């Protein structure tokens, strides 16, 4: 909400505005393989490729979850040098994660996570065996590998596996185009006057050039600092935005939507919204983060990333002819369906795998990318 | 396929919880009051002495 | 929720702006082997050697930033014992430090930007008396706040509140 | 009117409410009144690290 000052506030009356953000589904993922008769003599290939099936299923849910996270992520930790050079540097780039959580007033409520990838997570390791092996803590990070399972303030620090690589980003000397300014909308018109709700995550910018820009860049603005979302106190760290497509030769999508604080063409409803100081200029020079092909930490607040599933009703009798069951995915507690054809002029069987869900960033502004290494 | 009426789903009790904001200044500074209607006829100013020496 | 934060950001503010006891170094609070407990303990013998009153307590506000960089300095040491493993899992670096009762990380603390005061000197041979009151054009008594003194100087060019 | 209760903090506002007839609309405000003021300012201190210039 936002605030007048003094008395006599005629004609200084504001409305109400409601964001909201949309989540939606992908497409199935499906493991299909077909047999001849003659190949089911022998079935030990069958039921190790049907379990073969399940774990990559599970595998590849984790993936995406991973991807979804790194590509989204808009807070940006950055440091022009690798983890170890220095006495407390794994120290300080978890900690400079849980500061840039904490100055943005972001909401930790249901907890902080922090994911390390294998070599990061050996380098803190070795930053901690460094130092005498006297203590607990070096004891641990010793005779096992594992710094504590809480660092800084986060709440859960872990290592995981599949961290992407975020390859380094080509663009040079990119420019906004012009002044541009977004507003906050709960909905707006199309044709025919009926309103469409509007998701408050993404911004569309245009840019002098989209050359070397993909999905998962991690870009900051000239000038363009956060706030803290309640206080909207300048910060100082420039405002970090995580390109979600690249949609033509001069537009590209960002995660985070820009609202300024000095922008004369929002309504105080709108303005109480604003998360930087203030909005995109004409010739502002576009920052590129990602200088350095480096594997990424990610750290979220824990609701930020949520896995939507439908189910698939191929057991209804609509399916005559195909026998359906259900399929257990083991780990990532997903249900999927098992189901089995055969063709007669063939004599050749269909096995299909099918399972449904979408993974989902409600707070992309929640989830952060650690980038260690960047220089030149 | 399954041309049918559609329909748009809005979660309203779910809603995000974006922002969490303290206050640790503002909890430990002193709170006054003085009396209202005195401070009305002053330019809302009340003068406190300062201890002796 | 914005009416209490505007409250906190005022707070915030003023004491920043009417903070005479001035602590400054040379450089970042990160840079040196325990300098932050250097920082709040220079606080707290200024405190201490003027003879104040804190009956009702003292309170230390760090930046965010500083307090990290306070962390920092308790991680960076080879032994780890309560307070620096707790440094080290926690990002605290205790309620208590040097003398002060309560130390703490406040977000909305302000930045106070540099002057561009250069060669500033003091006018006239200037004295100032503790008074009550003084008497004014049509002689009346008026209060004097005992805090604030108006000093002319050679320029005012580049100094601000 | 009614008592505004501003979480955390010790202060309390008004909660103010009206109608209007020929619109059908209505008007909400909530205001705090409120001064910060350093009756010490010999006992607040600033810490300014890193003036090397």
């Amino acid at each position: 909400s936002p605030t007048q000052e003094g008395w006599d506030l005629t004609d200084k009356a504001t409305g109400l505005l409601e964001l909201n953000v949309a989540v939606n589904m992908g497409e199935p993922d499906n493991d299909f393989f077909q047999l001849r008769a003659d190949d089911l003599r022998d079935e030990t290939a069958y039921r190790r490729r049907i379990q073969s099936a399940a774990r990559k299923l599970a595998n590849n849910v984790e993936l995406k979850v991973a991807n979804m996270a790194a590509e989204m992520g808009s807070l940006v930790i950055t440091s022009p040098d690798a983890i170890g050079t220095n006495t407390a540097d794994a120290w300080n780039f978890v900690a400079d994660a849980e500061e840039i959580m904490f100055s943005r007033e972001l909401n930790r409520d249901m907890g902080t996570s922090y994911f390390f990838n294998p070599q990061d997570y050996k380098k803190a390791g070795y930053d901690l065996t460094k130092r005498d092996i006297f203590g607990r803590i070096p004891e641990e990070a010793y005779r096992d590998g594992t710094i504590q399972r809480q660092v800084a303030g986060f709440d859960d620090v872990l290592r995981s596996p599949k961290l992407p690589v975020l390859t380094k980003s080509t663009a040079t000397g990119i420019t906004v185009s012009g002044a541009q300014s977004f507003k906050p909308v709960a909905w707006q018109l199309d044709n025919d006057g009926n309103k469409v709700n509007v998701d408050n995550r993404f911004a569309t910018v245009t840019l002098s050039a989209t050359t070397g820009m993909k999905r998962g860049d991690k870009i900051s603005f000239a000038g363009v600092k956060f706030l803290g979302q309640m206080a909207k106190n300048v910060l100082a760290q420039d405002a970090t935005f995580s390109v979600v497509r690249v949609v033509d030769g001069t537009h590209v999508e960002i995660t985070p939507k820009p609202v300024a604080l000095d922008d004369v063409s929002l309504s105080p409803e709108q303005r109480a919204y604003a998360n930087v100081n203030t909005s995109l200029a004409d010739a502002m020079a576009v920052n590129i983060l990602n200088v350095k092909d480096a594997r990424t930490n990610v750290f979220w607040a824990d609701d930020a990333i949520r896995i939507v599933s439908q189910p698939i009703p191929a057991n209804h009798e609509l399916f005559a002819g195909m026998k359906t069951t259900s399929f257990s995915i083991p780990d990532v507690g997903l249900n999927g369906i098992f189901a089995t054809q055969g063709d007669i002029s063939t004599l050749s069987g269909l096995c299909r795998i099918a399972l449904w869900y979408g993974v989902n960033a409600t707070r992309p502004e929640a989830i952060g990318v650690g980038l260690p290494g960047q220089t030149a | 396929a399954l041309n049918e009426g559609q329909i748009v789903t809005l979660a309203v009790d779910e809603i995000i919880e974006t922002i969490s904001a303290i206050t640790p200044m503002a909890q430990k500074a002193k709170k006054y009051t003085p009396p209202a209607a005195s401070m009305q006829r002053s330019s809302n100013t009340i003068w406190m002495p300062v201890e002796q020496e």
